[PDB]
């Protein structure tokens, strides 16, 4: 029926992916075996989005791995849940990237493609109909991002009445990874604004802190950061997985709160952030979590969402409290923190909750918004750009495989077009 | 005889049709079963049934209704409900993808693919039965699958019926709270299509009902069931001459005809009275006058808006339980020479007299009392035009730099249908204010 | 008796501002009948200007012949 | 427009004394 | 007389139309008779009635008409009294167009 | 300490009243320049009747041959 197919795309997307997976299969109540050890309800019936029907009711992921290292197979096959999977869909190559996008998207995007795009088809028309395709990967590579972009434009070519939704993890210049990534970072931020539906923005430098100064963790790993984004996806996934009164799904999401193509950027944030001696001290109730889903200090970004307005908020809620306390806790932040989002549209909170209380936690709550917040990003981005390009360094490596730099000029020209346009409707004036 | 079809589109006409279903079958006695398992204590059911349901050869009922949705989901959720066994599931048509609050989708790629099928399925229902008087369509105005496939199909049904009267039963985007955003999309582009292709039609809210629960239910939590039943109970008072008898009977021609004073001002005013808890209804005096004073109370309407603003033209009273006619013209009397409720100089008065002697049924586990008598107000006054003005101005707002419509543009839609909306409902304001000028 | 005036301005500039806030809503209804006849009569102006050029175009050149 | 519209354009264009009493209080405070 | 004829008028019940208004029975349980209203029930239309006194004969009374204590009479000057005379000018008007000067009247 | 209260409260008072004011000043004057692209609308809605004044006498030309 309606099923998801999952992608799965660099080592960092393949690690959390894996996380995501054991998330949801401890949540479902699967065996890591393979059969099925729940004991719900809506655990066996719509069970089928993200697994498939088989003999003995085994049922199985529906991910492809897509990798050029071999070298994160092994390490993903080793886990409690790694046995599970289809090692067929372990698509990895011979060479490495070496961090370069464009000598992965030319000499490592070539001859693996076609086994990818065969496989992906072949899933395709396994079901009947399909809504879109879900991509965790990130940009510090050219494993997540050489390969995704290409994958996102192939899909869109060949399927275009699809979801293209995404979860890459943006750059911080404060906590770096690779010398040319803000190279890369640009050359992928094009094919996100020409050829991508959606795109939510992942920080690690912000999860970090987040977890710091609130869940003081001894230890803190990204194991921790993969289970955080896990939840995340299952809170937003609950809307058509676990369906209660108020259901939404993917696409009505990225319609109401997209105003313009050019601007799909999403911000992220769970609301229950707490520390390990303060949860059985807690007050479950709807002030508090309107508090934290509304403070920068649990938004998982690494900006200030206050320096501009709010354009869309969408809140999906996951448990049994209610609908009032959600209009009248929007109606009088709306009225009170006036100066923070757009005057000329009224009504930018979307109520959406999901009937269907998480497994282990009771009360859940997702943030779904798009605040004028990624704005610095991107002019640091495009300063840093600029700045690297004047005098042309580490293109040598990028010269060498074929491709010319006017790629740059027109990237960055598309840069400054985007960042002017994010400016100039940061101030939506009423009129003159 | 007096038996009609309803129809149930979107989530939320389906819930209300549940709720409807629900109340009938408690209020008759009916079992869930679909039989009469009563063979040792009866406790009722020797009335005239055929209303709402069928008679078969082995004594089993069979809902008329019409259970469509785009979104599978509500159809299953209905499904795995206790209620499974008394419908049929040809009834509950699934789908593959929805509209979800869009117009556009659900009116051209979406609500065109399933035409044949319901048209097949209400024809078969019409032809089930024998005496058709009017409909009863469910939907919602937020709510894409309730607006686009429901304009679509009742500009059918209005092109293949025009001698049979057209119902409407929605929800209103209140200007203070609202649960989506594109709300007012749909609204503008629905009103058109319920304007100039039916007869009349019922708009209410929630947070009215919000206020009157806490107000009077005094709940600090309520939910979509007590809304339903709310619903549902002026549904009942609304057609229950027609499931029963009295003194006078009112049935749907009878106020229908006097309910519509022009083709153009057909948004009527209901009030249902008493809605009271279980505490409220033992050490409280129930006479008519007082409920029907507190009818015309603006914290009693379902539509936020003071009748003191504007004025009556037309007004419809019903009655339902034991009520003395004594009571309901010292009422008249009362209420004809009270300096407060206002009137136009050209109506002196109009009114109906529906006497009903079956009282209003409880339900175990709701909140209503038993209550000994019931009333229902249908007035029509010019004071109400402003939710349109408020729906007008927002739509302008959001359409001076056309937010969120590249979506509809890319679908597949006229942008000039806006400006001609727009236009229409200037129009229809520009008549209700004229109406509203006496001499 | 200083006490006494300043108390008795205070209200006035409550009074002054209280009565300030009509004149927001007067012009909420003055914008509003800018609402009335600013963007649908000139939508219809723009078309209509489209079309009648349009249609005037093609019946001089389909008689200029 | 109404008697609030006259009220103020009144109000609007004895602004000028009510700039005046503002700053002579603000000045004596 | 001028605010007991103004007040019904703005409220409910003392001043309806008592023309069908039914009636009690009582004594002990039911061994007796129902009760009577008998009064302006019927649709009696009562004007209004005013009284003052002249000058000269108020003077030979023992006052030529002294105002009581400056200082007593809050309830006179009560702000409440004050507004409802602004407000109810309507209804003022409805009663009685007759405002009565009198004293000046003595042969 | 009567004096002081009432400052700090009129001081409050004041502050969001001048937040009101600039703003319901500049909405006059933009309120002005928006009857002013009426005017301009009204304009194009007279020359579009001109146009099509011409459009109907240049059929009538078309028609008499």
């Amino acid at each position: 029926m309606r099923e998801i197919v999952h992608l799965q795309a660099g080592q960092c997307g393949n690690q959390i992916g894996a996380k995501f997976w054991e998330v949801i299969s401890d949540e479902h109540g699967i065996d890591p075996t393979g059969t099925y050890h729940g004991d719900s309800d809506l655990q066996l019936e719509r069970i089928n989005v993200y697994y498939n029907e088989a003999t003995g009711g085994k049922y199985v992921p529906r991910a492809v791995l897509v990798d050029l290292e071999p070298g994160t197979m092994d390490s993903v096959r080793s886990g409690p849940f790694g046995q599970i999977f289809r090692p067929d869909n372990f698509v990895f190559g011979q060479s490495g990237a070496g961090n370069n996008w464009a000598k992965g998207h030319y000499t490592e995007g070539a001859e693996l493609v076609d086994s990818v795009l065969d496989v992906v088809r072949k899933e395709a028309e396994s079901c009947d109909c399909l809504q879109g395709f879900q991509l965790t990967h990130s940009l510090g590579g050219g494993t997540g991002s050489g390969m995704g972009t290409l994958l996102i434009s192939k899909i869109r070519e060949e399927y275009p009445d699809r979801i293209m939704n995404t979860f890459s993890v943006v750059p911080s210049p404060k906590v770096s990874d690779t010398v040319v990534e803000p190279y890369n970072a640009t050359l992928s931020v094009h094919q996100l604004v020409e050829n991508t539906d959606e795109t939510y923005c992942i920080d690690n430098e912000a999860l970090y802190d987040i977890c710091f100064r609130t869940l003081k963790l001894t230890t803190p790993t990204y194991g921790d950061l993969n289970h955080l984004v896990s939840a995340t996806m299952s809170g937003v996934t609950t809307c058509l997985r676990f369906p209660g009164q108020l259901n939404a799904d993917l696409r009505k999401l990225a319609v109401n709160m997209v105003p313009f193509p050019r601007l799909h950027f999403f911000m992220p944030g769970f609301a229950p952030l707490t520390s390990r001696g303060s949860q059985q001290y807690r007050a479950l109730t709807v002030p508090e979590l309107t508090q934290q889903m509304f403070d920068a200090k649990n938004m998982m970004a690494a900006c200030d969402p206050r320096h501009g307005r709010y354009l869309t908020v969408a809140a999906v809620f996951r448990g049994r409290m209610s609908m009032k306390e959600v209009d009248e806790q929007m109606l009088n932040v709306q009225n009170k923190n006036s100066s923070y989002f757009v005057e000329w549209i009224p009504n930018n909170v979307k109520t959406a909750v999901c009937d269907i209380p998480p497994r282990g936690l009771k009360m859940s709550a997702t943030f779904i918004g798009n605040s004028t917040a990624i704005q610095e990003l991107f002019k640091r981005i495009s300063e840093q750009f600029t700045a690297m390009f004047r005098r042309k360094a580490f293109l040598h490596w990028y010269t060498g495989e074929g491709m010319d730099e006017m790629e740059f000029t027109e990237a960055e020209s598309n840069m400054n077009d985007l960042v002017s346009e994010y400016q100039q409707y940061q101030d939506a004036t009423a009129e003159e | 005889m007096r038996e009609c079809i309803s129809i149930h589109v979107g989530q939320a006409g389906v819930q209300i049709g549940n709720a409807c279903w629900e109340l009938y079958c408690l209020e008759h006695g009916i079992q869930p079963d679909g039989q009469m398992p009563s063979d040792k204590t009866i406790g009722g059911g020797d009335d005239s049934f055929n209303t709402f349901f069928s008679e078969t050869g082995a004594g089993k009922h069979v809902p008329r209704a019409v259970f469509v949705d785009l979104e599978p989901t509500v159809v299953d959720e209905v499904r795995t409900g206790t209620y499974r066994q008394l419908f049929h599931p040809e009834q509950l048509i699934t789908g593959k993808e929805d509209a979800a609050n869009n117009y556009a989708r659900g009116h051209y790629t979406i609500g065109k693919e399933i035409v044949d099928l319901v048209l097949d399925r209400i024809r078969k229902l019409a032809d089930l039965c024998t005496g058709l008087q009017g409909f009863l369509i469910f939907h919602s105005f937020g709510g894409g699958t309730g607006s686009g496939f429901a304009s679509l199909l009742m500009e059918r049904l209005s092109v293949d019926y025009g001698k049979k009267s057209k119902l409407e039963f929605a929800i209103y985007p209140a200007p203070q709270v609202s649960t989506a955003v594109v709300e007012p999309y749909n609204s503008i582009l629905t009103t058109h299509t319920t304007l100039e292709h039916s007869d009349c039609a019922f708009m209410v809210d929630n947070e009215a009902i919000y206020d009157i629960c806490r107000r009077n239910l005094d709940i600090e939590r309520p939910t979509y069931t007590n809304l339903n039943r709310l619903i549902g109970q002026i549904v009942s008072s609304i057609t229950a001459s027609l499931r029963f008898d009295g003194a006078l009977n009112v049935d749907l021609t009878e106020f229908q005809t006097n309910l519509v004073p022009y083709p153009r001002i057909h948004f009527p005013l209901a009030t249902y009275a008493p809605v009271i808890s279980a505490e409220k209804a033992y050490h409280e005096q129930l006479s008519v006058a007082e409920i029907t004073n507190a009818c015309f109370e603006p914290a009693n309407q379902m539509v936020k808006c003071d009748p003191r603003h504007g004025k009556y033209m037309a007004c419809c009273m019903l009655y339902r339980g034991d009520v003395v006619p004594k009571d309901v013209n010292a009422a008249i009397a009362t209420i004809k020479t009270k300096r407060t409720i206002q009137f136009v100089d050209w109506c002196p008065t109009g009114f109906k007299v529906g006497i009903n002697y079956q009282p209003p049924t409880v339900v175990p586990g709701g909140d209503l009392a038993k209550v000994q008598r019931a009333v229902c107000m249908l007035s029509n006054t010019t004071a109400i035009a402003e939710a349109w003005a408020r729906l007008d101005h927002k739509f302008d707002l959001m359409y001076a730099k056309r937010a969120f419509v590249h979506w509809y543009v890319g679908e597949g839609m006229e942008e000039g249908e806006f400006s001609e909306a727009r236009e229409d409902l200037a129009a229809l304001e520009k008549d209700y204010e004229e109406v509203g000028v006496d001499s | 008796q200083e006490k006494n005036k300043l108390i008795a301005d205070l209200k006035g500039l409550k009074l002054h501002y209280a009565s300030y806030e009509p004149t927001i809503r007067v012009l909420h209804e003055k914008h509003h009948a800018l609402l009335k006849e600013k963007m649908l009569t000139s939508l219809e102006r723009d078309r209509a200007v489209g079309k009648i050029s349009g249609l005037q175009a093609t019946l001089k050149n389909i008689d200029m012949g | 427009q109404s008697l609030s519209f006259m009220e103020a354009l009144a109000k609007e264009d004895t602004d000028a004394a009510v700039q005046s009493i503002l700053y002579r209080e603000n000045y004596i405070m | 007389e001028v605010i007991d004829r103004a007040l019904p008028t703005q409220h409910d019940g003392k001043a309806t139309s008592w023309f069908w208004s039914p009636l009690e029975y009582l004594g002990d349980e039911m061994t007796g008779l129902l009760m009577t209203k008998k009064k302006t029930q019927r649709g009696l239309v009562e004007p209004i009635t005013h009284i003052r006194k002249p000058l000269s004969i108020q003077v030979e009374t023992g006052l030529p008409a002294q105002k009581d204590a400056w200082y007593r009479y809050t309830w006179d000057r009560s702000l409440f009294l004050i507004y409802r005379r602004k407000e109810l000018q309507s209804i003022m008007a409805e009663l009685d167009f007759s405002q009565q000067d009198i004293d000046g009247l003595e042969v």
